[PDB]
């Protein structure tokens, strides 16, 4: 994999730096490296493809080195360089496309696309130029086990779940108490609703708690926490648990009192936030506990007192909401984001070349079913395909 | 007939294990027509009526036959106008009638297999 | 199959809507109309029940599911009602001079009450919330109440002299009494003819449906004067005959059964 | 990346610009009524706000599909992009927000107004089709969350509004069989293009090249040019993404990035 | 100008609200009032019409845009009401004995009915939906119905003995009958002095405006006993004279015409 | 509720609900007229209430309901209280009546009406029985064959029918479950109802004041159980009985439990 990254990087730096008129003192090292790579490749015959609509291509490398006599560059040098670089670029692209699609549960880190198993040999070791990217750095660290980290902007760690829970239910669904939550991508919108405005509850107070358990630890997360969740703040017709019948939901938004947000890690608490709204931090956490309360306003004007009566009809249902967006984060493992295209590249390749479903990835590589079960084998294969997809994106975006 | 039917249930739940497997698999490859099923009665007790009609006049009032008729009419109306296909809310990429979910994966699959119960008595099978 | 326990339930939103439970709930349920004798009088027929049943049969309700139970008067019905079916419909005639009576009847049947008994001669009772009312049924109730003070002396009434009491009900067949909550009362009641029970109002009963056949909607279910609400199972019609009313009830029975729902208890 | 794609285009090859939250949609808030009246009391239609990188569409029926066949009403929205995109990462959700509260909207001719009091249900028979040259490419049915589109010039969102066949009293009292209809059934969908890749150049929520360009022009008071509109309103400048405009935009964005590499 | 078709309309949300068509719609439209004879009786003035016209002239409505059309009684008005204007107002007195007839009048004029004829001597008719009713006009209509079964035989009635039929009306000038939808009915009617028409209630008529003068709002337009709605053009007032009522109408004629809207059909 | 319940064996035994259930519940005794007659006092009820007030039961929670006779009590018993105690005098000639009473009150019945004249009914399981209440019930029954004709009795000649009850106020009838019976009952004076026997009623407590424990609730003669809330005293007076009840009321309420199914004032549920 290191040699694949080095191939992509030296080819990028070649298509960038090698241009007419430039000074050989700036690309002497890259040219020595290119010649070394040509020497390490000349005499090999690789194959690529044969799974799905991928064509079976055979690559033979018989090229000529680049002279170091020149002191400035010209078109009869650039054009040779380009006619030699295009072949390596197509080779690397086909390799990455033959590698993003293969899976295995037995040592998924160990490379598939056997041409790459060969390139991982010891005579091909003379091509490593610099492992400078985040993904290749973390790959190397993992191979030499050490505390890795991937930095993410709006990570997609929460599988799509939009569901309720009623702690006081009735067939007619006329006096309810419960909590609704939507957990999607980087956002959690939760809302505790009481139809009786906490009239029969002690002290005119009703508790609500939402516990979320992440499948992978996160650190140094920047979070935006606000009140008055939006998607549960308008009229609604929702189904029952068994889906047979429906009930109505006309919300009226109040403010959370006694709010407490607890970011915990292995059940022990790490960070705690009381009534702090806006931009906050969480340094290490695998669990979130949002515990708020609905407190009946003791002093009420006529117009609002005419909405919460002492009787069962309850044509307005008091709600208390909370939005929580993970803007930035850091993770020991690999995830998806709103900034990078690795998953898009992978899924697009698979949809294009009609790859059957394998023993590891779900059908269509849906992030919900792929994050809900983030087992070590799936995590390893995901790291592998994301790394090689990044490698391919460095050249062909 | 509740006590007699319970007695017969007990007779079934005590003869079931006394049934054999080899000969049952041998018998399950036999096109046992109406005559083959109603001639070998224990004694043809006394000049019985037309047993095919006797059983059918109860058979065509039940869940099985009504579900057959429902499958029929829900392919028929669906092929006639596009309201039923468009309404049955299939998983995707076709809804003729079959991929219908009245009531996640588990749920859909159970709901679909309760329709596949008719594939056996629809000649859409290949095996046992 | 747990009973008597309240457990959190859970579901989802990507679940699809199931099929129409109507045309099966009809067959597996029962319906009971409560019509006044004036209806049968105006009709002047004896096959109208079977006629309505054969009509209902076209809506889906089978023959032996629908029942018609006559009541001579609102107050006679109010005297010890027993509504035991799976769907109850009541056709209520409007009467200004029976407004509070047919409001108490509505508050009694529409809602579900948890009732304990009362021994006036022994104990002195009090209300705890706005739902613990005192309901008295019988032929002619004549109720009087004396609130007492911290030291169980009377307030503007004499514990001995029954005549000093404050009469709140005069020869009524059904009384629903809400008094000041937080004081101990002592009662005088014609117990030979009326039985009184301390009843706490629970959530509504969704099994019965009142239909005011005549005038404007006046029923004030909630004893408190501020809300004065109106629910789904409190309907209204304008009438000059009764055949038309029964045809309308029949034709819009599905709307009624949609407005109603079987009992939780 | 910019100078690289420039050199590629000069040496013709398949380029790519990686965009995060691209402002490719022109601001367009608008409705479409398929059953209208003068008094605007029983309506069926669809309303959409296409803004920057996001779309919020919502199909509304005031009758809750009482007269329609099978108690179902169909709504379709066909967004036809100006340039192709690839490896788009998209976030699709139900129950669009900004079309979910009371509203007072003027008609097409701006002559009279009408009220809109929605009640959000879930969209059933939902189908999202990413098409290219009319050939469908990607199809999704009932899949919400993070999804992918590999090559598309058109999007077709086709959902339905289904009357619940079983209803409790509190919700049956909202959908009567008469014309007043003071509660209007709605079904919504939000769709955000979080990241994508394009063979052309656009604006984003990450880069300031467009802002540097427009700031230079506002500062030095340049007259309106023959190609770009006045003030470089991205709405009217993406509405007609002609090749001349695309070339000049690539050019000014490139030199703006070049200047930003020095002065910030 | 594609009439007879219905096409998708489109627009936007950036256009501004245009000018006020008021002070022009009054001029290019017409207003017709329907007052009761009791009003002019109490008044006893010959120039009250010119007075109200000169008063409208201040609000903007010109002289010959206003029309007054008397009616001796609510029933005589219900007898073939022919409302042909661009804005109709109808002042309606309350009478608890006329409630059903003045509610049928409301359900007839407030809405726009698509009316097909009917012939009782030949056919037997059935209803298909809940809005396909039978409206009978005339001087004295006496309507009797016998429902039939699947095999064309009566239910509690005989297809020869008209006395066994079920009576829903008795000497009424206007009737609106809804019956069980799905069953054929045989009818007896005084065809000589009454015409019956099978009509379907379409969307409402936004061109008329009923103004009750007396009692509380009771009009149940929707025949189904679940809605009991109060439309926007269903106004109430409390009265002791009539000049005050006409002055109120004239002073608040703009809110009235805003509650009304020129027709579609 | 069809959902499951979960628990753990590490938790702690919480404090006593006694001394609060006494305050937020009600108790109701059913004593015979004989007891008040032997006592010959008028304030004995207020006395017992002031005595309960020491045991914790507040003033307005205890009630007394006189019943002239066991049979008059069995005639439509309307038990509406959160805790019911019954004092029941033994009598060999009333053994079956006070066993039917026990089977009626200790258990929770789900009743439907029975129309004798137009239809004929049968029993399905050993818990579906026919209970008749009124002033004087006399029940005769004829079981029928497959072709709707009698068996040792004539469908017309009512004297041919087999008499199962004579001059009884309460009758519980269990017949062969699986054949159709034709009944003859004094409908004018006794109403009969087809009632299924659900689980028990934990709200009542029978106390046999005299003879040994003979009540066989379960109609099958193979269990003859002795439930927890089926007690026995030996008596020579009534004041000692009431003092015993008052001093050991805590054990009684520990042996009883509030109902689970629903709220209802009568001795059974109705479902038409
Ligand atoms: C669901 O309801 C429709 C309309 O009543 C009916 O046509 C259909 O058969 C029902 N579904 C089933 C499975 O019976
Ligand atoms: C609309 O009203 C404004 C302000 O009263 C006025 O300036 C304008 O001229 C009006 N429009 C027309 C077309 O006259
Ligand atoms: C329960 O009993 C223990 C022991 O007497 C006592 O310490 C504790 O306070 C009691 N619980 C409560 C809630 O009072
Ligand atoms: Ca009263
Ligand atoms: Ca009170
Ligand atoms: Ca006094
Ligand atoms: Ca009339
Ligand atoms: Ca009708
Ligand atoms: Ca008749
Ligand atoms: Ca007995
Ligand atoms: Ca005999
Ligand atoms: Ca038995």
């Amino acid at each position: 994999m290191d040699v694949l990254y080095s191939l992509s990087k030296t080819l990028k730096d070649a298509r960038d730096k090698i241009v007419e008129g430039t000074l050989y003192s700036n690309v002497s090292d890259l040219i020595q490296q290119f010649n070394q790579m040509i020497i390490t490749m000349n005499g090999n015959e690789f194959q690529t493809g044969g799974i799905g609509n991928l064509p079976i291509r055979n690559w033979n490398f018989d090229f000529g080195l680049l002279g170091t006599t020149l002191l400035n560059l010209d078109a009869n040098y650039v054009e040779t360089a380009r006619n030699t670089i295009d072949y390596f670029v197509d080779f690397v692209d086909n390799v990455c496309m033959d590698e993003m699609v293969r899976e295995s549960q037995r040592n998924g880190i160990a490379p598939q696309s056997d041409s790459l198993r060969k390139l991982s040999g010891i005579k091909f070791k003379r091509i490593n130029f610099d492992n400078s990217s985040e993904y290749i750095e973390n790959w190397n660290l993992q191979n030499r086990r050490q505390r890795t980290g991937f930095t993410f902007h709006k990570p997609n760690i929460f599988p799509y779940s939009a569901s309720f829970t009623l702690n006081r239910s009735q067939p007619a669904h006329d006096n309810l108490m419960g909590t609704m939550w939507l957990n999607a991508g980087s956002e959690i919108q939760v809302a505790g609703f009481d139809y009786s405005c906490a009239i029969n509850a002690p002290a005119n107070i009703q508790q609500f708690e939402h516990i979320v358990q992440l499948r992978r630890v996160l650190t140094t997360a920047t979070i935006t926490l606000l009140p008055d969740a939006e998607r549960f703040s308008f009229p609604r017709v929702i189904n029952s648990a068994d889906g047979a019948t429906t009930w109505y939901f006309n919300p009226v938004i109040l403010r959370p009192n006694n709010v407490e947000v607890e970011f915990l890690l292995n059940g022990q608490i790490i960070n705690t936030y009381q009534a702090r709204f806006g931009t906050i931090i969480a340094r290490n956490f695998d669990t979130i506990r949002l515990s708020f309360q609905l407190m009946r306003p003791p002093n009420m004007t006529p117009a609002v007192a005419a909405l919460f009566p002492n009787a069962q009809p309850f044509e307005h249902h008091a709600t208390v909401g909370l939005t929580l967006r993970i803007e930035s984060a850091v993770c020991e493992s690999v995830l998806a984001d709103a900034s990078k295209t690795m998953l898009a590249n992978v899924t697009s390749v698979r949809q294009e070349y009609a790859i059957p479903v394998g023993p590891v990835f779900p059908p269509g590589m849906n992030w919900t079913d792929l994050i809900t079960n983030y087992s070590p084998s799936r995590e390893d294969n995901l790291q592998r395909v994301f790394t090689v997809a990044s490698i391919r994106s460095m050249l062909v975006k | 007939l509740e006590r007699q039917l319970g007695e017969l249930r007990e007779e079934f739940n005590a003869l079931s294990q006394e049934i054999a497997m080899s000969q049952l698999i041998d018998l399950a490859l036999l096109p046992l027509d109406m005559f083959s099923m109603f001639s070998g009665i224990k004694s043809t007790i006394d000049a019985a009526k037309s047993m095919a009609t006797s059983v059918m006049k109860k058979f065509k009032k039940s869940g099985l036959a009504n579900s057959v008729s429902t499958l029929t009419d829900c392919l028929s109306d669906a092929a006639s106008s596009i309201s039923r296909g468009a309404s049955i809310r299939s998983v995707g990429s076709s809804a003729s009638c079959w991929t219908d979910v009245s009531t996640s994966i588990s749920t859909q699959t159970s709901t679909i297999s309760r329709r596949l119960r008719l594939k056996e008595m629809a000649t859409q099978t290949e095996g046992m | 199959q747990n009973y008597g326990i309240n457990l959190p339930i859970t579901g989802s939103m990507d679940t699809a809507y199931a099929n129409s439970t109507q045309e099966e709930t009809f067959l597996t349920s029962t319906l009971c109309l409560y019509y006044p004798t004036e209806a049968a009088t105006e009709i002047n027929d004896n096959s109208w029940k079977d006629t309505l049943s054969q009509l209902f049969l076209t809506k889906g309700w089978p023959t032996g599911s629908v029942y018609f139970k006559e009541y001579t008067d609102i107050a006679s019905f109010s005297v010890d009602p027993q509504l035991y079916c799976d769907y109850n419909v009541v056709l209520m005639k409007y009467d200004a001079t029976l407004q509070l009576d047919m409001s108490e009847l509505a508050d009694l049947i529409l809602n579900e009450w948890l009732c304990n008994p009362m021994d006036i001669t022994l104990y002195y009772y009090q209300q705890t919330d706005e739902a613990n009312k005192w309901i008295s049924m019988g032929s002619s109730c004549t109720i009087k109440v004396c609130p007492l003070n911290t030291q169980t002396l009377g307030i503007g009434c004499l514990t001995t002299d029954t005549a000093t009491f404050e009469e709140v009900a005069t020869a009524e067949k059904l009384v629903i009494t809400d008094v000041v909550d937080g004081v101990n009362h002592k009662l005088d009641v014609t117990t030979a003819t009326c039985t009184i029970r301390n009843c706490k109002k629970l959530g509504p009963r969704e099994n019965v449906a009142v239909i005011q056949v005549g005038g404007s909607d006046v029923l004030d279910i909630t004893a408190d004067p501020t809300t004065a609400p109106q629910t789904e199972r409190m309907m209204r019609i304008n009438w000059k005959k009764w055949w038309q009313v029964f045809y309308t009830v029949v034709d819009y029975v599905n709307q009624i059964i949609q407005a109603m729902s079987k009992r939780s208890r």
